[PDB]
């Protein structure tokens, strides 16, 4: 079953990890090394969100697994990941994103709604990450009642993103990240 | 076929970030499972070696981050934390459906 699956995968941690190094950059995917000496094999199938850095510079990783870690021989540790790749430019003071939650519409109030320091986010970062607020706080996934929605990301200059909660983010489709401080308002509705 | 869990005791203050570890001593073991007893026993994550830890309703993953790189060993690591995270804490693994359990941590949060 598919709730079960949206539950699972929204539900379970992410890999977050700071200035770690691009080794290869294909048409596709990138290949990084963690500062932990972890290798991450990172999928990006979409052609609006082509990450573009080069041999050496530095990115942060905000990202889930598609299947299970691995160990080689040496030993080394290789992650599968999937999107959530971006620059290292931070905000001069964290903050927390606008969120407003509405359950069967009423308004309820957010627990461990973190707050961020990045510039830029993917958006499939900004959806995993309002999707948990939902899985964990708020009950999305976790009973019939409760098993479908949107959010919607409006940013200062008018424009907007959208995802439905019923299904899978839309990888395939994905657009650039965002600079965070310039969304204006996230509302996410479970219905 | 015992499991540890270092530290038993820990002091803190606000913000600090706490690792507690939790061992298969003499046995292989695959999930291992994290849960927080209310003075009942609140299970928090499930977790399996290569993937990332399943939260239960109510537990923030990056309030409370789970790493599980081998078969013998996680970590769970209570990030800047407060005094409403004061409390015991224990581990749990399955053998290659039952659970063994490690001794707990006492938490305690300032």
């Amino acid at each position: 079953d598919n709730i079960k699956d949206l539950l699972d995968w929204y539900s379970s941690g992410s890999d977050t990890f700071t200035n770690s190094e691009v080794l290869d950059n294909s048409l596709g995917s990138m290949r990084i090394k963690n500062t932990d000496g972890s290798i991450s094999l990172i999928i990006f199938p979409s052609p609006y969100y082509s990450p573009a850095f080069t041999k050496g510079e530095k990115v942060d990783l905000n990202t889930k697994r598609t299947k299970k870690s691995q160990h080689t021989s040496e030993g080394t540790y290789i992650h599968f990941q999937i999107s959530g790749v971006t620059n290292t430019e931070k905000l001069p003071t964290p903050i927390e994103l606008p969120l407003k939650v509405k359950v069967h519409g009423k308004d309820s109030p957010l627990k461990y709604w973190p707050k961020f320091d990045k510039k830029q986010l993917a958006i499939s970062t900004l959806d995993f990450e309002i999707r948990h607020q939902l899985t964990q706080i708020h009950g999305l996934y976790r009973s019939s009642d409760k098993t479908g929605g949107y959010w919607k990301i409006t940013m200062n200059d008018g424009s907007t993103y959208q995802s439905d909660l019923s299904k899978k983010f839309e990888y395939n489709t994905e657009k650039p990240p965002i600079n965070i401080d310039e969304i204006k308002t996230i509302e996410a509705e479970i219905n | 076929a015992v499991v540890s869990q270092h530290p038993s005791r820990v002091i803190v203050k606000s913000g600090t970030s706490v690792k507690i570890e939790c061992r298969s001593l003499d046995f292989q073991a695959t999930t291992m499972f994290w849960y927080r007893q209310f003075p009942s026993l609140m299970l928090m994550a499930t977790s399996n070696e290569g993937s990332k830890a399943t939260y239960e309703q109510g537990v923030e993953k990056d309030k409370f981050l789970i790493n599980h790189a081998s078969l013998t060993l996680s970590t769970l690591t209570v990030t800047s934390a407060h005094p409403e995270d004061s409390g015991f804490y224990i581990c749990s693994a399955l053998a290659g459906d039952t659970q063994y359990f490690g001794p707990g941590t006492r938490l305690t949060v300032l």
